[PDB]
RNA sequence: CAUCCGGGUGUUGUCUCCAUCCAUAUUUUUUGGAACUUUUC
């Protein structure tokens, strides 16, 4: 089992998963793309296999809107914790 | 059913199991540490097991390691010995 | 005088399963199977459904305490004073009784004991033409003998399917000592002799046509149902139908790999004698030689399994059949083995082909039912019928035609006769029931004037149906009188 | 011959789009890994053909991902 | 092992309802079902969503896209469970 | 409504239950037996819907209810 | 390394849960599985613009959860050690 | 685990019923575990048939609803 | 019987018309040449044609249409 | 048909001695194909 994991953190060392941990590591400030409309910016705490994630400074933002009507609205949360599936892209803004 | 029962009765270190003069002469891995069930215990033959399995045939008495007590005459020790045939050496008498 | 039979409903003895919950699994047909137990003499058949009973009942009133106990045989099928005192199976005589298999689904079977006497093959006959599949139950000492070669060639030849049940096991480590070696050889010797009869098909313990049973002792084990308890709690899921077909046969094991090298490394046993014969062995040598604090906790850090006081204190055999049967839990090895191995679309179709006109014609259409043998439960005649259409009721008028008539084949082909009541065989005991259905066999009362031997009931409101039913032949039996007095 | 988990690796350091179950996208490929999961440089919003955005260093989720292209 | 698995393993034979995803319920006799509910039925009735009825032979339905499973309640007594 | 302060749904066994499934459709019901996958077993279930008003109401029977589609699980009332 | 862990060490916190159809949930974390099946006491759902409705046990399912809103006080490199 | 017991339905005409309210029909000729399914071409629910032969993915399929009995 | 994976195989041996279906998506359809075999039903085709469904024909490069997503083959 | 030498179990009393269940994400379940907009009622 242990080695497995080492394995995995390895290849999440190496792969596509390696700039999740980079910023991680670093804890700056990142974006996320949702499935339901969030783009989460947040501060990301913790990460694993299936891209979920504790989080921390969280803001949120999407558009409460019955049509036709614009409105743009966020709101923020101290201490989060999300699941992966809804995760479409990640981004680092510098 | 007709028995085929043996033991030998000669040498007590001669084996529980053991093949008798009498006898007519007949890609993928699992984990290790994976064994058969009981192969911890290493032998399947004990000291007592063969007077054990000696035992396991006898007449009413012996087999059993529980019981009542009887009176002392209603134990009938010449009672077995003719309900068996007599052979044949002996007399008329 | 007769029998020693129950005659009050009070007295049956209840029943775990809940009856009326199998006397819904009658209406399915595909959830009946019909299975007669054949053999030579004396292998075990009737102590072999002796099993199957008692752990189906809660609590029977024929029990002793002595054959409860162990050293008494308790024979529930053979009912008749003759066959007590004779101590042999004269008459045929079944139960019906649910059972689930390994995969926990419940199907209701209906066994039929024959008796194996060679002078009484007339009802082993009988049993192959109710059978829908047979066990073959065969001794490991005696082997496969010349009446065994008849009874699987008798079945080949009446299209049913066959089973083996390979009893006795006690017989060989504790009669003849053979050392867990000679013992595989003579199971190979045994197995590999069967196969040779069996035209164009192979048994194997693998393959569930094969059981290992000792019904002295009280234990029925296929080596999927064995490995289903313990080894299969150790390795994973994925692995078991590698495993399993991995245990038989040649194969050996050295340390986590199955290799079918020579017999190389150092250690020889074959696969079947490490991982089945010897942890047997060993159950088998504990339970007599080792002391009950030693072998109390074996029992708990391996199989599972723990030994009340009242267990520690028995008598050799006693405690043995009790170690045996806490091992070898109520038997679904048996009951599994028997439910995969039948397939109704090779046979059931062929198999009403060889009893009577190949056909065929007036698909369902009619109620249609085969009777067998006019068989005596106590104090009454009842029928023993088979029903392959239709369904019978209390108090219904049908058509009865014997196979002294069968021969030949508007008015004047007609006796008639109320079924007046039909049960369900129960070994001491006949359970009333309202109605039958295709599949199952019964008991009726009221049928017994109107034939001798084997007979043919129909029951039909069409002209055209009543053209185009067939009427069952004069059963075989095997044997021909020859002895006159 | 060519199977296709080779050809992702061959594509690294250079440019793909992904549509997503929908939207496109457009960057350079850092790397890939068995379950298909992407991250990638450059990246430029594609919304039904109309480059809304340059987000830049991004990292694509599996099951959302449709088809790859040059 | 699974216990509704089980359960429907039990009721072949017997008459169960069934409704997909989609919402569309059958009604037949279940010929074989398997550890994943991929179920079969015999002479199964199919009603649309909508509302309209369908007669029809022998239906096949893969388990991801059953939605529940309404079996006889004479397999609530019997003994599966205990 | 009351009901007891549980840790899992295995020891909750037999109590009635509310049931939401991903249709939107709520399943009332006692729990029989569950699963590695929150299949539920009902003994008495009724399935309740709402169309874009008010309750419909439906009689099931004993039902197996896959757990992909089932969102959550609530008590209804106690045993028996 | 794994979050269910983490999941796991969170015990008896009364925290907001968020699901994929969006309703807000505040309730007492008794327990989680080991597949994120939340299983909360003291439970209030809320929909995202209509009136509340409030439980006493709900036992939430964990592909539904999309985000379990934490408490206010909450160390997390502690819980993060192994 | 277990194959899908497709043996009955084996080289005779199926309405595959597929994801998203669409339709398939054709002779079976194979499947697997995953319940693919490959079959002698046929036409989508008037009508127009394309290919010889054609693969439906496991997961896309709602029903496989015998046409023949 | 003809496996899945077999038959797919076949098809990569001889290069022909593939038609891919989309998975809950109608509208669009796929049209190339099988080039890549994966354990899942993910392939890369090269040539590859996207195509509006008839309730034309539109510009498509080389492609991998990732397995969760497809519907239909046929070659 | 009996007598006689004996026997089991249970209840109560009394007497003696002592003593207060897997570990992990790529088609059948839990890494979701979800959401947005509109009509009728
Ligand atoms: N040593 C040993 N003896 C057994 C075993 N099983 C049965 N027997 C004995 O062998 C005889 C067979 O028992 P039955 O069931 O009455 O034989 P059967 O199969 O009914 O024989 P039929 O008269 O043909 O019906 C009995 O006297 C049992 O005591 C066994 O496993 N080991």
């Amino acid at each position: 089992r242990a080695e497995l994991e080492e394995l995995e953190e390895f290849e999440f060392k190496h792969g596509p998963m390696s700039l999740i941990n980079d910023a991680m590591v670093t804890r700056t400030p990142v974006i996320i793309s949702l499935r339901n409309n969030h783009k989460i910016i947040a501060r990301v705490k913790a990460f694993d296999r299936h891209c979920n994630m504790v989080l921390e400074n969280v803001k949120e933002l999407w558009t409460e809107k019955k049509g036709k009507n614009v409105i743009n609205r966020e709101r923020f949360i101290s201490k989060l914790f999300l699941r992966g599936d809804s995760v479409i892209v990640v981004l680092k803004t510098p | 059913p007709v028995s085929c029962i043996i033991q030998n009765d000669e040498e007590y270190d001669t084996p529980a199991l053991f093949f008798d003069p009498s006898l007519n002469p007949i890609d993928f891995t699992l984990p290790e540490d994976f064994a058969p069930l009981l192969a911890e215990e290493e032998e399947l033959i004990l000291p007592n097991t063969k007077d054990a399995m000696s035992l396991y045939h006898s007449p009413f008495p012996f087999n059993r390691t529980k019981g009542k007590m009887v009176r002392a005459q209603d134990v009938a020790l010449a009672k077995k010995w003719f309900l068996q045939h007599p052979d044949e050496e002996y007399p008329v008498k | 005088e007769h029998t020693i039979f129950t005659q009050l409903k009070k007295n049956i003895p209840k029943t775990r399963y809940n009856r009326d919950y199998m006397l819904s699994m009658a209406n399915i047909p595909e959830r009946i199977i019909n299975v007669g137990v054949i053999g030579p003499l004396h292998s075990g058949k009737t102590s072999l459904m002796d099993l199957l009973v008692i752990d189906s009942h809660k609590r029977i009133p024929d029990m002793s305490k002595n054959v409860e106990l162990g050293w008494k045989p308790l024979r529930y099928l053979d009912n008749l004073k003759q066959e007590i005192d004779r101590g042999l199976s004269i008459k045929l005589n079944g139960s019906t009784l649910l059972c689930t298999d390994l995969e926990s689904k419940s199907r209701m079977i209906n066994f039929l004991d024959a008796p194996g006497h060679v002078n009484f093959m007339d009802e082993t006959a009988v049993a192959l033409a109710a059978s829908d599949l047979v066990l073959i139950v065969i001794d490991v000492v005696e082997g496969v003998t010349f009446v065994v070669e008849q009874l699987i060639k008798q079945s080949i030849k009446n299209n049913v399917a066959m089973c083996f049940v390979i009893n006795k096991l006690d017989r060989l480590i504790l009669d003849l000592k053979l050392p867990p070696m000679d013992a595989y050889l003579k199971l190979n010797h045994i197995i590999a002799n069967i196969n040779s009869f069996t035209k164009g098909n192979v048994f194997s313990p693998i393959d569930n046509n094969i059981i290992f049973a000792s019904t002295k002792l009280g234990f029925t084990f296929t080596i999927k149902e064995f490995v289903s308890y313990y080894y299969a709690h150790s390795i994973p899921s994925s692995k078991i139908d590698d495993f399993t077909t991995r245990l038989w046969g040649s194969v050996y094991y050295h340390k986590g790999n199955f290799r079918t090298k020579p017999f190389e490394n150092v250690e020889k046993y074959p696969t079947f004698v490490e991982f089945i014969l010897i942890p047997l062995y060993k159950i088998f040598s504990y339970a007599l030689s080792m002391e009950k604090d030693k072998l109390k906790n074996l029992l708990r850090s391996n199989f599972r399994v723990n030994l009340s006081q009242e267990a520690l204190q028995y008598d050799p055999q006693p405690f043995l059949k009790h170690v045996l049967q806490l091992i070898f839990r109520q038997q679904t090895g048996l009951v599994d083995a028997i439910t995969r191995c039948y397939q109704p679309f090779e046979l059931f179709d062929n198999k009403t082909a060889h009893l009577s006109i190949p056909g065929k014609s007036t698909p369902e259409g009619t109620l249609w039912a085969h009777v067998l043998k006019t068989v005596d439960y106590g104090g009454a005649e009842w029928s023993l019928v088979r029903i392959y259409s239709g369904l019978l009721k209390r108090g219904d008028t049908v058509r009865i035609l014997d196979t002294s008539q069968s021969e030949s084949r508007e008015d004047d082909e007609t006796p008639s006769c109320e079924v007046e009541e039909i049960g369900l065989l129960g070994g001491r005991y006949v359970y009333p029931v309202h109605e039958a259905h295709k599949g199952q066999i019964v008991l009726i009362k009221g049928i017994s004037s109107a034939y001798i031997k084997s007979a043919t009931l129909y029951s039909v409101k069409s002209k055209e149906d009543m053209k185009q039913l067939k009427f069952f032949k004069p059963l075989d039996y095997i044997t021909e009188a020859v002895f006159k007095i | 011959p060519v199977n296709p988990k080779p050809f992702l690796k061959g594509l690294v350091n250079h440019r793909v789009g992904v549509k997503l179950k929908s939207t496109e996208y457009r960057g350079t490929l850092v790397s890939t890994d068995n379950y298909f999961n992407l991250q990638l440089n450059e990246a430029e919003e594609f919304v039904a053909g109309v480059s809304h955005g340059t987000l830049g260093e991004i990292f694509i989720r599996c099951n959302n991902v449709l088809y790859i292209r040059e | 092992n699974g216990i509704p698995v089980k359960l429907l393993n039990e009721a072949q034979g017997h008459i169960v309802s069934l409704e997909l995803t989609t919402g569309a319920t059958y009604r037949g006799k279940l010929v074989e079902s398997e550890d994943s509910m991929n179920v079969q039925l015999r002479d199964v009735i199919a009603t649309e969503p909508q509302g309209a009825v369908t007669h029809m032979d022998q239906i096949f339905v893969r388990g991801s896209q059953i939605k529940f499973i309404v079996v006889p309640d004479l397999l609530k007594n019997a003994p599966l469970f205990k | 409504i009351q009901v007891a302060h549980s840790s899992r749904l295995a020891n909750l066994i037999d109590y009635k239950l509310r049931v939401l499934t991903q249709d939107g459709r709520v399943y009332i019901g006692q729990l029989m037996a569950f699963d590695k996958h929150m299949n539920l077993v009902l003994n008495e279930c009724i399935e309740e819907r709402v169309p874009k008003i008010k309750v419909e109401k439906r009689v099931l029977g004993l039902t197996i209810l896959r757990g992909e589609q089932i969102l959550s699980t609530v008590v209804e009332d106690k045993p028996l | 390394m794994k979050l269910v862990n983490f999941l796991k060490k969170l015990r008896n916190e009364q925290v907001t849960i968020e699901l994929k159809n969006g309703t807000t949930v505040w309730g007492t974390l008794q327990s989680v599985s080991p597949q994120m099946n939340a299983i909360l006491t003291d439970v209030k759902l809320t929909l995202p613009s209509d009136n509340i409705a409030s439980l006493q046990y709900i036992n939430i399912r964990g592909n539904t959860i999309r985000q379990i809103i934490l408490p206010d006080s909450l160390n997390l490199d502690s819980l993060l050690v192994d | 685990v277990s194959t899908p017991e497709l043996k009955k339905y084996m080289d005779k005409k199926i309405l595959l019923n597929i994801n998203g309210s669409r339709k398939v029909a054709g002779i079976l000729r194979g499947y697997d575990i995953f319940l693919n399914v490959v079959l002698d071409d046929a036409m989508e629910i008037n009508n127009h048939q394309l290919g010889l032969q054609t693969v439906i993915r496991g997961n896309s399929i709602i029903s496989l609803e015998a046409l023949d009995a | 019987m003809v496996p899945p994976i077999n038959c797919i195989f076949n098809f990569l041996q001889q290069q022909t018309p593939v038609t891919i279906w989309l998975f809950e998506q109608i509208g669009i359809r796929i049209k190339g040449k099988i080039v890549g075999f994966d354990e899942f039903m993910n392939v890369v085709i090269d040539e590859a044609v996207e195509i509006p469904v008839n309730s034309k024909g539109t510009p498509l490069g080389k492609i991998l249409l990732k397995g969760d997503n497809i519907t239909l083959i046929t070659s």
